[PDB]
């Protein structure tokens, strides 16, 4: 079982309303296990699951003081990057920062990551050698210039393929129950009467984790890709995930059709059939 | 566990 | 700068039985910029106690919020989600399908 450990961070600038906000989010793989929101009261990082609050208080004052400096960095780099494409101090921004790193089933080092955006877009990216930097622009490729001098990428690969997989592992030992579960899916198939010559038939996948799935419908063996709805994997509330694919069926050929479902906690494939 | 320091653009 | 629309889903966390304790939830999720207005509406009316998760974001940068409460489903009553952004001319609304 693959894992990863991923922070995600976004600030957004408030003109004439005081400090921008600040949101800084973890996760262990699809799991969120804490949270840090300038607007928020304590201004500390909080706990998001159970498990995390076992940790005492040297984790949680470090972790604390580190996102505190974290806030800080995004807070200058709003007036940077305005300065650098000469924007007005009226207007709203959004920079968005994701780092983290994944592991492989033998919870060994797989790939690191440090990726960073402005307004939706791609601004500067580590790349996959964690040595270089993709700069989309000039403005970028000045911050580029600057990590470069100031060797950034060489500390960043410290983290990533050093202390972020030590911790990953750490917290899937500590978490062991919530995070090295797997929830097969609950499945089930509903039939709808649209008009009189073709009916709605709909495929469940319920109350799974981790959200990885593959739920496809197919007529005589063959792929419906292209006639089938797809919603996107949603959450349901309490840690686990649900999904569903639908297809219009022409009356009388509901032997036709056969539902796929492809997740981790299936020992085998499922092929589940309206009969 | 975060990383630091974190460097300006 | 970019503008991209919210792509709405309300549901329930467990599957609707009249009478039975549960929650109601709307994800609103491929959204930017993120300042977004999500309410859950029971019969028209603005629910009161309604919370959301922390704002994050998936790998194309768009955001991503889960808007809920609990509720008992009812025969009766009817649910929706509305939802404001800046790339809606007026609020959309999504009515809540047992069988969605």
């Amino acid at each position: 079982g693959s894992h990863s450990m991923r922070y995600f961070f976004t600030s957004v600038s408030r003109p004439g309303r005081g400090e921008p906000r600040f949101i800084a989010v973890g996760y262990v793989d699809d799991t969120q296990f804490v949270r840090f929101d300038s607007d928020a009261a304590s201004q500390r990082m909080e706990p998001r699951a159970p498990w995390i609050e076992q940790e005492g208080p040297e984790y949680w004052d470090g972790e604390t003081r580190k996102v505190k400096a974290h806030s800080q960095t995004h807070r200058v780099d709003l007036g940077t990057l305005r300065g650098y494409y000469n924007q007005s101090e009226a207007g709203s921004h959004t920079v968005q920062r994701m780092y983290g790193c994944d592991v492989g089933s033998d919870w060994r080092f797989l790939r690191g990551y440090h990726q960073y955006a402005y307004d939706g877009k791609d601004y500067i990216a580590l790349k996959e050698d964690l040595r270089s930097w993709t700069a989309a622009d000039m403005a970028a490729q000045t911050t580029k210039h600057k990590w470069e001098a100031a060797h950034v990428a060489e500390q960043l690969r410290a983290y990533l393929e050093g202390t972020c997989v030590e911790w990953l592992r750490r917290y899937l030992e500590n978490g062991k129950e919530t995070l090295q579960r797997t929830d097969a899916p609950k499945t089930h198939m509903t039939h709808h009467a649209v008009s009189d010559h073709e009916a709605t038939l709909r495929c469940w996948a319920l109350s799974f984790y981790p959200a990885e799935i593959t739920l496809t419908w197919q007529r005589d063996g063959e792929d419906q890709t292209q006639d089938t709805e797809l919603v996107e994997t949603r959450p349901a509330g309490d840690g686990t995930f649900q999904k569903w694919a639908a297809v219009v069926v022409p009356s009388g050929q509901e032997q036709r059709y056969t539902c796929h479902v492809q997740h981790e906690g299936l020992p085998k494939p499922l092929t589940l059939r309206w009969e | 566990y975060l990383k630091e320091p974190v460097h300006g653009v | 700068m970019i503008q991209r629309t919210p792509k709405i889903q309300v549901y329930s966390r467990h599957p609707a039985e009249n009478g039975k304790s549960n929650f109601l939830n709307c994800y609103v999720s491929g959204f930017h910029p993120s300042d977004i207005e999500v309410d859950l509406l029971k019969n028209g009316e603005r629910i009161e106690k309604v919370e959301h998760s922390d704002l994050s974001f998936s790998k194309d940068w768009s955001f991503y919020l889960l808007y809920y409460t609990e509720f008992t489903p009812t025969e009766k009553d009817e649910y929706a989600c509305r939802v404001n952004h800046v790339t809606l001319s007026q609020p959309k609304i999504v009515k809540w399908d047992r069988d969605m």
